[PDB]
RNA sequence: AGCGCCGGCCAACUCCGUGCCAGCAGCCGCGGUAAUACGGAGGGCGCGAGCGUUACCCGGAUUCACUGGGCGUAAAGGGCGUGUAGGCGGCCUGGGGCGUCCCAUGUGAAAGACCACGGCUCAACCGUGGGGGAGCGUGGGAUACGCUCAGGCUAGACGG
RNA sequence: CUGGUCCACCCGUGACGCUGAGGCGCGAAAGCGUGGGGAGCAAACCGGAUUAGAUACCCGGGUAGUCCACGCCCUAAACGAUGCGCGCUAGGUCUCUGGGUCUCCUGGGGGCCGAAGCUAACGCGUUAAGCGCGCCGCCUGGGGAGUACGGCCGCAAGGC
């Protein structure tokens, strides 16, 4: 069960905003918006100079905290990625971002991530016109993620879906806001992606 | 400026007790002392001389160098005939290296000689009369040839290296051309542009050190008459 | 007794230019010239030149160093930084092509002995041979 | 500009009547991330000081190192004192694979990718002038063959 | 929705209780009244159907060092010879090819591991295809180095 | 009576070389066996002082022993606390011992100081602790412990 608790508090532990709420974390209300010091009673003290292990742990935490993965998970992925050939880096960035429930996200069909993964553990998801409920469902290039056929009625596919209308997406992806459906062009590059998280730290952080 | 058979003065000097490295520049073994290969002298003339008016040419500052008491005098003389400054008493530890301190002494000197010459001179106990007066003394015994140094050198021009080896080693450390009138006790390599022969003996470096800020003067453009040094080889 | 004369080569060429050196001697043998057509070749040495000190063969061996160099020191660079024994009398070295070293990125050498005769790892590899890994030299 | 990063600080002590005087000890690294890097000890009687000092000795102890596309030319192993250092060229992906001293200097060398190792005695100060000295080292084919043209 | 942590190593601090006690403790070490170290609480860090603990293997440990260590004063040169076996062996030529090197070829069960595609909605799991050195056997080839047999030489050694 | 060794001449042999597990021999002092010897010295011991108390240091005596022969023991701060051989790498100075044309040159030893270099540092530095090759011996945190057990050796003490 991923996390499952109170998120505009982790983006204050990493003294960077989080998108872990959609649409509250861009309104005057991202609690990083006036206040954001980390948690905690001891949240406004100076913090003390960080340890190398430090930086290199809360960056990984960002970049984990962002697509709301386990560790166990996120790890397995990482590991899969120094396998592969190419620069470990960007490489584990292309399979982040080719989780189902996030490229759900990165399509708007849904406002957050957490909200984009419940949106796949109700089949209200489809690639290439079969059902899907595996957020962790690795979308290749070529797939089309459309909407449930029978859930393109549903009051929340269509505010979303409406507030898509007229707004450019991901150069690595296109949006039909017609038949709600999408479709994963290519593995993004890091150029692609504009994510606060140094990958270099993430690499050393399990390199040690 | 030149000369060529100069053997009515330098060659052959130091005992036996040399520098191994110095061997290049050695002609032979006699009666206990060592005598040097005056071509290669020559050699390294043209080559040194050839990097003075360089310097000399452009504006470059040389600092001159000599405390052996054989040639105290012929340098701070021929280095005035030049802006050149020169160091003939103490070399004073750190005037390169720590130059920038070394200085505070210089402002500190003129500026003292500003106060004996002012309406302050006779002003406040003669206490202080004496004890600025030594100062002012002091002052003027060792940084009177360094007072013409507003900014490092551009060269070195040292008359035994191996004795006056603590300026080198600051030279050498500054990457500052290090021009020396070296001979057999001192180690070549630690001098960029030699003149190998006799370190010692007044008639050898009056010569040398004359004909030297001969070609100052000359390169640089000034023209003079022969060197008003040459009752020191007395 | 020598035990490792191509050993007593690489240190006297070692030894010397350390000194830096004009030349230096070192008793002949046909292999050791071997050595040296190289290391003159590969440009580690001015050069060599067979000679008949005191009545006997040695080859006299002109080092070649770099220039002289600024700052306190001004002892120029070696040409021949490093030059280290491989292979030795008990505990001899051998490898197949598909085992020959690549010194220093290609910026070194390693000298083999190989049934085509003596080459450096690039001369080996062309001719797809290995032998005895003689020595390293960069 | 110059970036620096703190190596270690610490706080030695003499004796004298009355107790203990002491003084700290600081290594910073300056580098352009661009191929040059500057080790710098400075010691003073406080931390600051200290830190200033080392920097500013940094400066005047800089290295040229002949990145080859964030790595080295070559490999090399240096010992200083008792304490030995490894240095490995590395494909683009590999990352600064060091302990946390030679990093610092790599890192502000403007190294990206390189394979290292801390042998003999690790103490600090000797790993960082290790590293120095091999990066100091450090040759090119360019410069092999201005050598042995000749 | 739990469990372990918050003195340093090592991410995470503050109050009360307790006063060399009760207790903690992987190592360094905490506690004799104002404990970020004991017990509680509030916070916080780390993981999450799991989290800790103990046991055991490899690592870090170039701390048995072949790669990759050492022995004057830190374990560490044998009390000194003589010499057996063994290890090692100047310069030149020739024969043989043992070591060494090179082609070719036969072995090298499947599975596993690596790569690529595939089947269960994914994955774990599974299938198909692809690569496979090495190690040995065989056939042919090379001869610089090492070995061996022949001859020669004086610079090692030994004689006068 | 006898071992080693250095120099000169470049006369003879033609690697006949280096190292060296076991083995064998040598091995200060004390100590052991048999027999001699015994002046001086002196464990033990007998006394006198000192002292809080001195089984001590100081003083007076004094046996083994110290000395010899033959046999045994086999240890040590048996030390340069550095194994043996060879080649290579600035010099200065003193000294012992050869040969030479005898200011000096050239060998073989003994000391200092020092190039390069090496070393944790002290230091080492053509007697290496430098640069290299060959071979032997040995080390692997402290205590337990050079102990226990076993074997071997010894008259024993005890040694390995
Ligand atoms: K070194
Ligand atoms: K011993
Ligand atoms: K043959
Ligand atoms: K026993
Ligand atoms: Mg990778
Ligand atoms: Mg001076
Ligand atoms: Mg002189
Ligand atoms: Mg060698
Ligand atoms: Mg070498
Ligand atoms: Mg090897
Ligand atoms: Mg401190
Ligand atoms: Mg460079
Ligand atoms: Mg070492
Ligand atoms: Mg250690
Ligand atoms: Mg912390
Ligand atoms: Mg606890
Ligand atoms: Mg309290
Ligand atoms: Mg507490
Ligand atoms: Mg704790
Ligand atoms: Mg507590
Ligand atoms: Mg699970
Ligand atoms: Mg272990
Ligand atoms: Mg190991
Ligand atoms: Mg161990
Ligand atoms: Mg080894
Ligand atoms: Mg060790
Ligand atoms: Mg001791
Ligand atoms: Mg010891
Ligand atoms: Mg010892
Ligand atoms: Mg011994
Ligand atoms: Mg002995
Ligand atoms: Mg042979
Ligand atoms: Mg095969
Ligand atoms: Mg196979
Ligand atoms: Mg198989
Ligand atoms: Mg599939
Ligand atoms: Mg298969
Ligand atoms: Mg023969
Ligand atoms: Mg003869
Ligand atoms: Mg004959
Ligand atoms: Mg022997
Ligand atoms: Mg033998
Ligand atoms: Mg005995
Ligand atoms: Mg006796
Ligand atoms: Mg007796
Ligand atoms: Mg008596
Ligand atoms: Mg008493
Ligand atoms: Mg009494
Ligand atoms: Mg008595
Ligand atoms: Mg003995
Ligand atoms: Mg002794
Ligand atoms: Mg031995
Ligand atoms: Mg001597
Ligand atoms: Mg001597
Ligand atoms: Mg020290
Ligand atoms: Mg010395
Ligand atoms: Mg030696
Ligand atoms: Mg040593
Ligand atoms: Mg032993
Ligand atoms: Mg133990
Ligand atoms: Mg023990
Ligand atoms: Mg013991
Ligand atoms: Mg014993
Ligand atoms: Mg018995
Ligand atoms: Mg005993
Ligand atoms: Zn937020």
């Amino acid at each position: 069960g991923r996390y499952i608790g109170p998120v505009c508090r982790l983006c204050r532990r990493e003294g960077v905003k989080l998108y872990l709420k959609g649409e509250r974390c861009y309104s005057p209300k991202c609690a990083m918006e006036r206040r954001p010091y980390p948690p905690g009673q001891h949240g406004q003290k100076r913090a003390r100079r960080p340890s190398d292990y430090a930086v290199r742990l809360r960056e990984k935490q960002k970049l984990r905290r962002i697509y709301g993965i386990s560790e166990r998970q996120f790890r397995n992925l990482f590991e899969e990625a120094s396998k592969k050939k190419g620069v470990t880096g960007s490489v584990f960035l292309g399979l982040l971002e080719s989780r189902l429930d996030n490229v759900v996200y990165r399509l708007g069909f849904a406002v957050s991530r957490r909200q984009a993964r419940q949106l796949v553990r109700h089949g209200h998801i489809t690639v290439n016109g079969r059902r899907v409920d595996l957020p962790s469902y690795r979308v290749r290039p070529g797939d089309e993620i459309a909407v449930a056929e029978k859930s393109r009625n549903l009051e929340l596919i269509r505010q979303n879906l409406e507030a898509m209308k007229g707004r450019k997406v991901g150069p690595w992806l296109s949006l039909d806001v017609e038949g709600m459906k999408g479709k994963f062009l290519r593995l993004p590059d890091r150029e692609d992606l504009a994510l606060p998280v140094n990958e270099q730290l993430v690499i050393e952080f399990y390199s040690r | 400026v030149k000369e060529l058979l100069e053997a009515g003065v330098h060659f052959g000097h130091e005992r036996k007790r040399w520098n191994p490295k110095f061997a290049r520049y050695i002609y032979a073994e006699r009666n206990g002392i060592h005598i040097i290969d005056l071509q290669k002298t020559m050699e390294e003339l043209e080559r040194t001389f050839r990097f003075i008016e360089d310097l000399a040419m452009r504006g470059g500052t040389i600092l001159f160098v000599g405390t052996k008491k054989q040639a105290q005098d012929i340098v701070r003389m021929e280095a005035e005939r030049a802006g050149m400054p020169y160091v003939n008493q103490r070399w004073l530890g750190g005037m390169l290296t720590n130059f920038k301190t070394i200085s505070q002494r210089v402002h500190r000197l003129e500026e003292l000689e500003a106060l004996f010459a002012s309406p302050e001179i006779e002003e406040r106990p003669k206490k202080e009369q004496v004890r600025l007066k030594h100062e002012l003394e002091r002052l003027q015994k060792y940084l009177s040839g360094f007072r013409l140094l507003k900014r490092l050198p551009d060269a070195i021009f040292v008359v035994d290296p191996t004795k006056e080896a603590i300026a080198v080693r600051e030279a050498r450390k500054l990457f500052i051309p290090v021009i020396a009138l070296a001979d057999t006790d001192s180690d070549p390599d630690l001098v960029d542009y030699i003149i190998p022969g006799n370190d010692d003996a007044i008639r050898s470096i009056q010569l040398i050190l004359s004909r030297a800020v001969d070609l100052i003067i000359q390169a640089r453009g000034g023209v003079v008459e022969p060197s008003p040094s040459y009752a020191l080889v007395q | 007794m020598l035990t490792d004369p191509i050993a007593d080569m690489l240190t006297r060429i070692r030894n010397a230019t350390r000194v830096y050196k004009e030349s230096t001697d070192v008793p002949a043998s046909r292999f050791k010239e071997e050595i040296l057509r190289i290391l003159a070749r590969e440009g580690f040495i001015k050069g060599y030149e067979r000679v008949d000190v005191d009545g006997k063969p040695y080859l006299r061996v002109y080092l070649k160093y770099g220039p002289r160099r600024q700052g306190p020191d001004p002892r120029p660079e070696q040409v021949i930084h490093h030059i280290r024994r491989i292979s030795k009398p008990g505990r001899r070295v051998y490898v197949g092509v598909k085992e020959i070293p690549r010194v220093r990125r290609g910026l070194g050498i390693a000298i083999l002995s190989t049934s085509k005769g003596v080459l450096t790892d690039r001369e080996a590899r062309k001719l797809g041979v290995g032998g005895e890994l003689i020595c390293e030299v960069w | 500009d110059f970036e620096e990063k703190m190596i270690l600080i610490r706080r030695t002590a003499r004796m004298q009547a009355g107790g203990r005087r002491f003084r700290f000890g600081a290594l910073v690294v300056v580098g352009d991330r661009q191929g040059r890097v500057g080790l710098g000890f400075g010691k003073a009687p406080e931390v600051p000081l200290a830190v200033q000092k080392a920097g500013y000795y940094a400066r005047r102890n800089m290295v040229e190192v002949p990145l080859q596309n964030g790595t080295i030319p070559h490999e090399i192993e240096v010992e200083f004192g008792a304490s030995k250092i490894v240095l490995k060229p590395a494909a683009p992906g590999t990352g600064v694979i060091a302990g946390a001293v030679p990093r610092a200097i790599l890192e502000l060398a403007g190294v990206t990718d390189i394979l290292t190792k801390e042998l003999g005695s690790r103490n600090p100060i000797n790993i960082a002038y290790a590293t120095m000295e091999a990066l100091r080292q450090l040759r090119t084919k360019a410069d092999v063959e201005r050598l042995r043209k000749g």
